[PDB]
RNA sequence: AAACUGCGAAUGGCUCAUUAAAUCAGUUAUGGUUCCUUUGGUCGCUCGACUUGGAUAACUGUGGUAAUUCU
RNA sequence: UGGUGACUCUAGAUAACCUCGGGCCGAUCGCACGCCCGGCGGCGACGACCCAUUCGAACGUCUGCCCUAUCAACUUUCGAUGGUAGUCGCCGUGCCUACCAUGGUGACCACGGGUGACGGGGAAUCAGGGUUCGAUUCCGGAGAGGGAGCCUGAGAAACGGCUACCACAUCCAAGGAAGGCAGCAGGCGCGCAAAU
RNA sequence: CGCUACUACCGAUUGGAUGGUUUAGUGAGGCCCUCGGAUCGGCCCCGCCGGGGUGCCCUGGCGGAGCGCUGA
């Protein structure tokens, strides 16, 4: 289960593997078009909507 | 895929004929528009040659006449009580070419008393309260007078078309396909008209 | 004797409710009555002029014009309402034995009331139309009555 | 067919655009414009047949694009233009001008003419129409319709008109008495005073031209164009006048022309 | 070049399975209707801005499926 | 006003309508140069409501198709014949609806069946008459395995367009994906029988 | 009547098969109508300024839309 995560604010793109299932508990059963905090991806990934 | 042909059926002599060529897109048909009443919706289908034709699904007014004096006015459609082809189209509240329908009276009397100033409706025991035509005629010369005098000299018109004027319904005939153009235009009913559907609707309620 | 189905029978090139000054009396209720002249030397009758019948097929009194073939026929049946069938009796030749046959092709054509004088043996005339039906095609445009019947 | 024919083969082309068999599968069809494909003239046909100036289709393209050919005081760029009854041809830098009328025979003919002769046109009107703020209009045989006519002008008369204005100049009236010619049909091109016109109802209305020498023949209504006001004609008509000569003084005159020639 | 837009692919080519007043042939009519393109006419006839708006291509960058003129 | 052999034809007048899936009345592009006190000009390209014309298409009128009686009656509220009024269709019309009358064809062969039947212009033989063939280069019609449905477009029930059925069939990590040579060459089968 | 071969015919097996019409029932897909509203835009308040005009409007955004209107 890969993300593929891209930076509007300067086109920038680049793709994470993600081989734990705990980091991808808060991202199941979402529907498109909606906002979900991304606050399990690291350290570095506090306070991220996606 | 409803088709229009004339070849799906038996011959002059009774014989069955054998169809050689499938269904063609000139040989076309669609299904029917059933015009309905309520708020106005009308759409839009292409047709041979790019032109469009206009599907009246549901609608509100019409732009009637009323040919004893040549008056025209838009006017809504309020309920169909009679139709000469089939009997459960008047059960659903259906619009078609040549049908009997009941339109409002109110824009035909305004031009009847705003032309020659004689009242229409308003009957006894309630007179004119909001006092506005009235002050039409008054401030008025003399060869104004004489012209309105000269024009309701001859002020009449057919009983039942009065009596319908205080029911506040009139009578009215579809002269328009409304699944063609998509409007509802026609006339009103007068004369032998009214009383030949008047006994059709009297025979048929009864 | 007139108005006998579920719909109103009127001609739509005249108005019927015209007003009068009066609606009384010596001047009213004589309706006025469409008709035209179809041409190709054919003569229309008084009954198409002072006549009460209403249709929309007819030839004078009508919506229906006159072009392309004239044919002429004998009358043969008259069981079905408006329209009769006529029979046309014409000469085959073969080019291999050189002897004629006769064959006929009946074919039904409209009738108006206007022509009510009309019995079996009756030669008639007739001009192609716009299809009126299924299978009718023509209008006759006059009358000729058969040997005797001299009533 | 699902839609209109695009292509037109060799031996399906009607006979008076008069070409060979064993030379292509294809025929030009032309383009759809003011005459009919069977009673019009490509100029590709005319330019690589009649006048041979061009041998291929692609010379016909080179000298027709090359804006050196004017039609009727228009240029057009178009190789398959429907060119018919007295179409004006013109070629500006060589100085010469043609005009198409059917010769004795059922067949188009090249016949040069003067410049001052090329500035009008005769052309028959067809049919009489009312505009709309009640303005009369007319339809000419060539698809050129022309407001406020002269009030005189009738349902088969004939009409000048100036190339450079596009409005009439003077008129021929429909009577007997009057050069005429007949366009289609088993005679073509003879030249004839029209005596007697017999009215048919509901059908053709047949007339009956004399020729000038003694010959006479009957042709149908639409088969008919005025070209003079009694004897003498308002164009300049081809050789042998249109007299139809039948094939005994035709066996007669080539034989003359051959014994002559030597 | 690419790509957006517009046009053509309903023409041409091959075959005779169906079809016996059906197809087709000669002769008529659309006064009972649509018509791409070309041609000609109309295009200040109506009585009420010295040029407006946001989306997508092509492009850049980043990906999945064994696989497609796929996305 | 004008016309036809003939209009409920075109034009004229009055009173209105003018669809939110909405009629038009130019927010487009290039070349050559400019006169007259910022205004003002020449030739084109494109687009557009309407009208006629051109290419046509489509529905109808009259006449004409091979054999068979061991097919003599057929059709008929599962439209067969006609009338009224409508729906739909680009238009007329049982094309289809609701109601009426029992009509329509037939020994002059209807109906039913067969066809080694696409139709015609034509071919062979032929004193005069005829007989046989016409799948085949030009014209018209029908189909793209066979029925059914449809988007776009002016014009398609299109198949070198799409969508499901069955017959048959390709690739595969087995989850799926992709097609119809009665086009030109070519191959198999079928065959007495037909090429790069 | 005796022998060989062949042709069709009748016939148990209510044999096998290929096409069509059809009682009744099911019926994918498209089309039309009634609904359905995932998603995407635009205007009025809070927060910062630079204002000519003589504390107020033209100018730029996000968080709550106030799930207010309206369009696809």
């Amino acid at each position: 289960m890969k993300l593929n995560i891209s930076f509007p604010a300067t086109g920038c793109q680049k793709l994470i593997e993600v081989d734990d299932e705990r980091k991808l508990r808060t991202f199941y059963e979402k529907r498109m078009a909606t906002e979900v905090a991304a606050d399990a991806l690291g350290e570095e990934w506090k306070g991220y909507v996606v | 895929g409803i088709s229009r042909d004339n070849w799906h059926k038996r011959r002059k002599t009774g014989g069955k004929r054998k169809p050689y060529h499938k269904k063609r897109k000139y040989e076309l048909g669609r299904p029917a528009a059933n015009t309905k009443i309520g708020p106005r919706r009308i759409h839009t289908v292409r047709v041979r040659g790019g032109n469009k034709k206009y599907r009246a699904l549901r609608l509100d007014v019409g732009n009637f006449s009323w040919g004893s004096e040549c008056c025209t006015r838009k006017t809504r459609i309020i309920d169909v009580v009679y139709n000469a082809s089939n009997n459960e189209l008047v059960r659903t509240k259906t619009l078609v070419k040549n049908c009997i329908v009941l339109i409002d009276s109110t824009p035909y009397r305004q031009w009847y008393e705003s032309h020659y100033a004689l009242p229409l409706g308003r009957k006894k025991g309630a007179k004119l309260t909001p006092e506005e035509e009235e002050i039409l005629n008054k401030k008025r010369s003399k060869k104004i007078q004489k012209k309105y005098d000269e024009r309701k000299k001859n002020a009449k018109i057919s009983s039942l078309l009065e009596e319908q004027f205080q029911q506040g319904k009139l009578l009215a005939c579809i002269a328009s396909r409304p699944g063609q153009c998509g409007r509802a235009d026609g006339y009103v009913l007068e004369g032998k008209e009214l009383e030949f559907y008047l006994r059709k609707i009297k025979a048929r309620k009864g | 004797d007139i108005q006998t189905e579920r719909a109103y029978q009127k001609q739509p090139t005249i108005f019927q409710n015209k007003k009068r000054v009066l609606l009384g009396e010596t001047g009213k209720e004589k309706l006025p009555r469409y008709y035209k002249n179809i041409g190709l030397g054919f003569k229309t009758p008084k009954e198409a002029i002072e006549g009460t019948y209403i249709d929309k097929k007819c030839p004078f009194t009508g919506n229906v014009s006159i072009r392309g073939r004239i044919l002429s026929g004998v009358v043969t049946k008259m069981k079905m309402q408006r329209t009769i069938v006529i029979r046309r009796d014409y000469l085959h030749y073969i080019r291999k034995y050189n002897r004629f046959e006769k064959r006929h092709k009946n074919m039904s054509v409209h009738l108006s009331p206007c022509f009510r004088d009309v019995q079996i043996g009756d030669i008639v005339t007739v001009g192609e139309c716009r299809p009126l039906s299924k299978t009718v095609r023509f209008n006759v445009l006059k009358v000729t009555k058969a040997a005797g019947t001299k009533k | 067919a699902r839609g209109p024919k695009k292509h037109l083969k060799r031996v399906a082309a009607p006979k008076h655009w008069m070409l060979d068999k064993l030379t292509g599968v294809f025929a030009p069809r032309p383009s759809t414009g003011p005459h009919k494909l069977r009673e019009c003239l490509p100029l590709i046909i005319f330019l690589r047949n009649k006048l041979k100036y061009a041998l291929t289709g692609d010379e016909v393209k080179k000298i027709c694009m090359q804006r050196f050919i004017k039609i009727d005081g228009k240029v057009r760029a178009d190789i398959t233009y429907p060119a018919g009854f007295m179409d004006v041809i013109s070629i500006d830098k060589t100085g010469e001008n043609f005009r198409l009328i059917y010769d004795t025979k059922g067949r188009f003919a090249v016949h040069r003419i003067t410049p001052e002769e090329a500035k009008y046109k005769l052309c028959k009107v067809r049919k009489i129409f009312v505009g709309t703020k009640g303005i009369p209009h007319l339809v000419t045989h060539d698809a050129r319709t022309i407001r406020y006519p002269d009030p005189l002008i009738k349902m088969n008369d004939t009409i000048q008109i100036d190339l450079e204005t596009g409005k009439i100049t003077d008129f021929i009236k429909f009577d007997t008495g009057n050069l005429c010619m007949v366009t289609g049909g088993a005679n073509l091109g003879r030249i004839g005073v029209i005596t007697n016109r017999e009215r048919h109802p509901g059908s053709f209305d047949v007339v009956h031209v004399k020729d000038a020498n003694g010959n006479s023949f009957a042709t149908r209504l639409s088969n008919i164009f005025v070209i003079g006001k009694g004897n003498k004609p308002w164009i300049s008509l081809p050789r042998g006048k249109g007299i139809r000569l039948t094939i005994a003084e035709e066996r007669d005159k080539r034989l003359a022309a051959k014994q002559s020639s030597g």
